[PDB]
């Protein structure tokens, strides 16, 4: 094949001729891996797709154990680019030859693609992607120097190219010297222009990231595993679907522009907040952290999670009115939602002898301040916890006539576990002083019915009423 | 116990475990000397009861591999290999009815030693059970030992999260009871038949060999949770597993009906007798017996009249019922004195059976 077998013997040596770019992928493994044996098909298509531009090459550690010591590999596979013969930084991409090889051709430079035709300049930005594109006329200009800078800082996220090409030039600035970025076509709106110019006065490296950044995606991008570290992080409504712009780009722009017609206007009236559209597939195991279904249902669902961490989730179904989802953000910015909590649903009677804590009441319960809670944090499979069930039961009974102290439980495996406790193994029993609710001490005590009495006797904030007999 | 342990190698070869004699019948590769750090292998063998049969054993090669359960994806959050498990694996399959054990051993690349060929092998992970064939009461509860051992890789916090899964399985189709990771906080499937295990380390000394508990703890067990019943223990990419074979039995209790007869005049014939045989399982088995006790034919004579059987009567707890009859002849002035009994026979009954007796007058 086109993948290169180096070894302990010739890595240092063969290491160095690289293509072009002095530039070359090694991806370090073991035969026995299973992650390496499933890249196998994908690294030697990515291999032969590019010769000539990058090479690829492994080494076979359990053969070669003193260049995988030497570039510290401890997992398989391991991913690492070369660049004239020194380490150059894992790759950080989709094992994948379509992955492989077009973060190489990237990496394999230019920082900024140079446009010598119309026809170089449609195809390029013709990619799904958005294009930063720089119109300099002049050959010595300052600007296209400053532009330079920032193709080279950011071309680890984005799409650079330049032209001097007359027509291109004259059509895109006037004084011969600008940038104009380009949002992918396939996502163009009636909300928004599909090119933003920028227009400070001066252009530096600095002004052209903080400009890049702030437009790129536009009032809705859809985020992809390509850019999700780009768009998550701040306070984020994204809207999950059906989003794949090959075999269903028409319902992809169907939702997309709901989502959009609402955004715009409370984007318009002032309000702060970003918004996306993501596929229910792609980003499936994001969906459980909003409680979220992901059902072949096709309808959208929404949720916002806050920069913060705070979990905010549409309850309502999306309606094709998006009224639904302009009631929903009004009541966001109006303060009127409740933040998502994975909680069982509370029960319908929960008097004693034993309080049942689920994390919709528990603020209520075990956080009254006017009260000692003692709670107990079991899993429905513990063998320990189902003997200790008995003995907890009695203890509640026997505190039952004490308007000071409840002893209560929660499945912890069924419900959030509120931030100041800590559940490290089953049970975890925890111990709320009437005014120390932020501070509630972990019960490291014996788990019989007379080490919990001579505990609550011993550390009740008023003296306990202990039924006896 | 046994100093070595004969075993077959699967892919039949030869090998053996030596918990050093030399074999020139073995291959070496196949001729293992054991280094079990955690301990679990050979206590287990320590404690072997004399004399007992050679356990039957089965080696072959291993592969570490994640968990194919999503479950237990949590124990394999890094999408990578360690390379702590390079080299070579075999996995160990101990059986017998004192015990049913499984081990992952990692042997050493060549056979060569000073003293002896042999090849030295270090046990990894040990998972064990000493009730490989329990035998339940009917409505009682049923707890399936379960112990394990690990030696982490000393080529680099306290014991790591763990994977404990057990099912009853049939006819390839198995049904997860209980699932856990102790230590990883974690989606599991639901617990089934009320069933819970005391899934846990026994200690978190620092830097290891850890031994670990996963005895499993069945509730009211009912015959249709007899069955094969197979328990994994997990550790990133490491897995063993061991067989149970649980049955459920419940010995009948005996009755007579007449409870005691009256005085008879010779000539005239006892009311129908009837011997109930109720709750026991399995229904297979049964045998009754009538008999005529202290008579003028030695204390244990075969009775003699008519005699019948009931059909089967089938409660809801999986056990059964029946009545066992007997119309005795007209009695006799030398009888007086003599008792009816009815002996039952079932295998969960001892070798003299199980009798109930009325008194003749
Ligand atoms: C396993 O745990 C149970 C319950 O704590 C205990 O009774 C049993 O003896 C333990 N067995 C082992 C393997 O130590």
């Amino acid at each position: 094949s086109d993948v290169l077998e180096l070894t302990d013997d010739n890595f240092e040596s063969r290491i160095s001729d690289t293509g072009s770019a002095g530039l070359m992928l090694v991806e370090f493994f073991a035969p026995w891996c299973g992650h390496a044996k499933r890249l196998a098909p994908e690294y030697e298509a990515a291999a032969t797709r590019l010769k000539g531009i990058v090479p690829l090459a492994k080494v076979d550690c359990t053969a070669n154990t003193n260049t995988c010591n030497k570039y510290g590999v401890s997992g398989y596979p391991t991913l690492k680019i070369f660049r004239d013969g020194e380490e150059a930084g894992a790759y950080d991409g989709p094992r994948t030859a379509d992955g492989i090889v077009s973060h190489l051709k990237k990496q394999a430079g230019p920082a900024s693609v140079p446009l010598r035709t119309e026809e170089e300049f449609k195809k390029f930005i013709s990619d799904k992607d958005a294009s930063i594109v720089g119109f300099f006329d002049d050959s010595f200009s300052e600007a296209h120097s400053e532009f330079l800078k920032a193709a080279s800082n950011l071309r680890d996220n984005y799409r650079f190219a330049h032209t001097n090409v007359e027509s291109l030039v004259n059509e895109y600035d006037d004084n011969g010297e600008g940038i104009i970025l380009f949002r992918p076509s396939h996502l163009t709106n009636k909300f928004e222009d599909k090119t933003v110019a920028y227009t400070e006065q001066k252009m530096t490296s600095g002004k052209i990231k903080k400009f890049i950044q702030e437009n790129i995606f536009g009032i809705c991008p859809h985020m992809t595993e390509d850019n999700k570290d780009l768009i998550q992080g701040k306070d984020l409504l994204i809207a999950y679907y059906d989003v794949d712009y090959e075999k269903n780009a028409k319902g992809s722009n169907y939702w997309r522009n709901r989502v959009m017609m609402v955004a715009k206007k409370f984007l318009d009236a002032g309000h702060k907040l970003n918004f996306a559209v993501a596929s229910r597939k792609t980003f499936s195991h994001e969906l459980s952290d909003f409680g979220l279904e992901s059902t072949a249902g096709e309808i959208p669902v929404v949720a916002i999670r806050t920069a913060k961490g705070e979990k905010f989730v549409m309850q309502e179904e999306f309606s094709r009115d998006g009224k639904a989802l302009e009631r929903f953000l009004q009541d966001y910015f109006d303060g009127n939602l409740k933040r998502y909590l994975k909680s069982e649903p509370i029960p319908e009677s929960n008097d004693g002898p034993v309080k049942v804590v689920v994390a919709e009441n528990f603020d209520e319960i075990v956080n009254n301040e006017n009260k000692d809670v003692l709670i107990e944090f079991y899993a429905p499979w513990c063998g320990h916890c189902k003997n200790l069930e008995p003995k907890y039961k009695e203890l509640g009974e026997k505190l039952s006539k004490d308007p000071n102290i409840v002893i209560a439980k929660m499945d912890a495996t069924a419900n959030d576990v509120p931030s100041p406790y800590e559940v490290r193994g089953f049970p975890t029993i925890y111990f709320s002083p009437a005014n120390k609710k932020l501070n509630p001490k972990k019960y490291e005590g014996g788990r019989e019915l007379s080490d919990f009495i001579s505990y609550l006797q011993r550390e009740a904030t008023n003296p306990p009423v202990i039924q006896e007999e | 116990g046994p100093a070595v342990i004969e075993c077959w190698f699967v892919e039949k070869r030869p090998g053996a475990l030596l918990l050093p004699p030399p074999r020139p019948d073995l291959d070496p590769e196949l001729y293992l000397s054991v280094h079990d750090p955690a301990g679990a292998l050979q206590a287990a063998f320590r404690r072997y009861p004399r004399g007992a049969p050679a356990p039957h054993c089965e080696m072959s090669r291993f592969v570490p591999l994640p968990a194919s359960a999503k479950w237990a994806s949590g124990l394999t959050p890094a999408q990578n290999c360690p390379r702590a498990l390079d080299g070579a694996w075999l996995m160990v399959s101990i059986s017998s009815p004192v015990l049913s054990l499984s081990s992952l051993l990692r042997p050493q690349p060549e056979p060569q030693q000073e003293p002896v060929l042999i090849t030295m092998a270090t046990v990894v992970l040990t998972v064990l059970t000493h009730t490989p064939a329990p035998r339940v009461r009917l409505g009682q509860d049923a707890l399936l030992d379960l112990s394990f051992a690990y030696m982490p890789p000393t080529s680099e916090p306290g014991p790591p999260p763990f994977g404990l899964e057990w099912r009853r399985q049939h006819l390839g189709k198995g049904h997860l009871l209980l699932a856990a990771t102790p230590g990883l906080n974690g989606q599991m499937p639901a617990a089934q038949e009320g069933a819970v295990a005391f899934a846990a380390w026994d200690d978190d000394e620092p830097w290891g060999p850890w031994t670990g508990n996963g005895t499993f703890w069945l509730p009211r067990v009912q015959p249709f949770q007899e069955g094969t019943y197979l328990a994994t223990i997990h550790l990133p990419y490491l897995q063993g597993q061991v067989t149970l074979e649980l049955a459920v039995y419940k010995p009948p209790k005996v009755s007579l009906m007449p409870a005691t007869l009256a005085r008879a005049a010779p000539g005239e014939a006892p009311p129908e007798l009837l011997c109930l045989v109720s709750h026991f399982y399995p229904s297979g088995g049964l045998e009754v017996e009538w008999e005529l006790r202290g008579g003028p034919g030695g204390r244990s004579q075969k009775a003699e009249g008519q005699r019948w059987l009931s059909a089967l009567r089938h409660h809801s707890d999986g056990s059964v019922s029946l009545s066992g009859h007997l119309q005795p002849p007209p009695v006799t002035t030398e009888q007086h004195g003599a008792r009816y009994a009815c002996r039952i026979h079932h295998p969960s009954l001892p070798a003299s059976g199980r009798s109930a007796e009325v008194t003749l007058e």
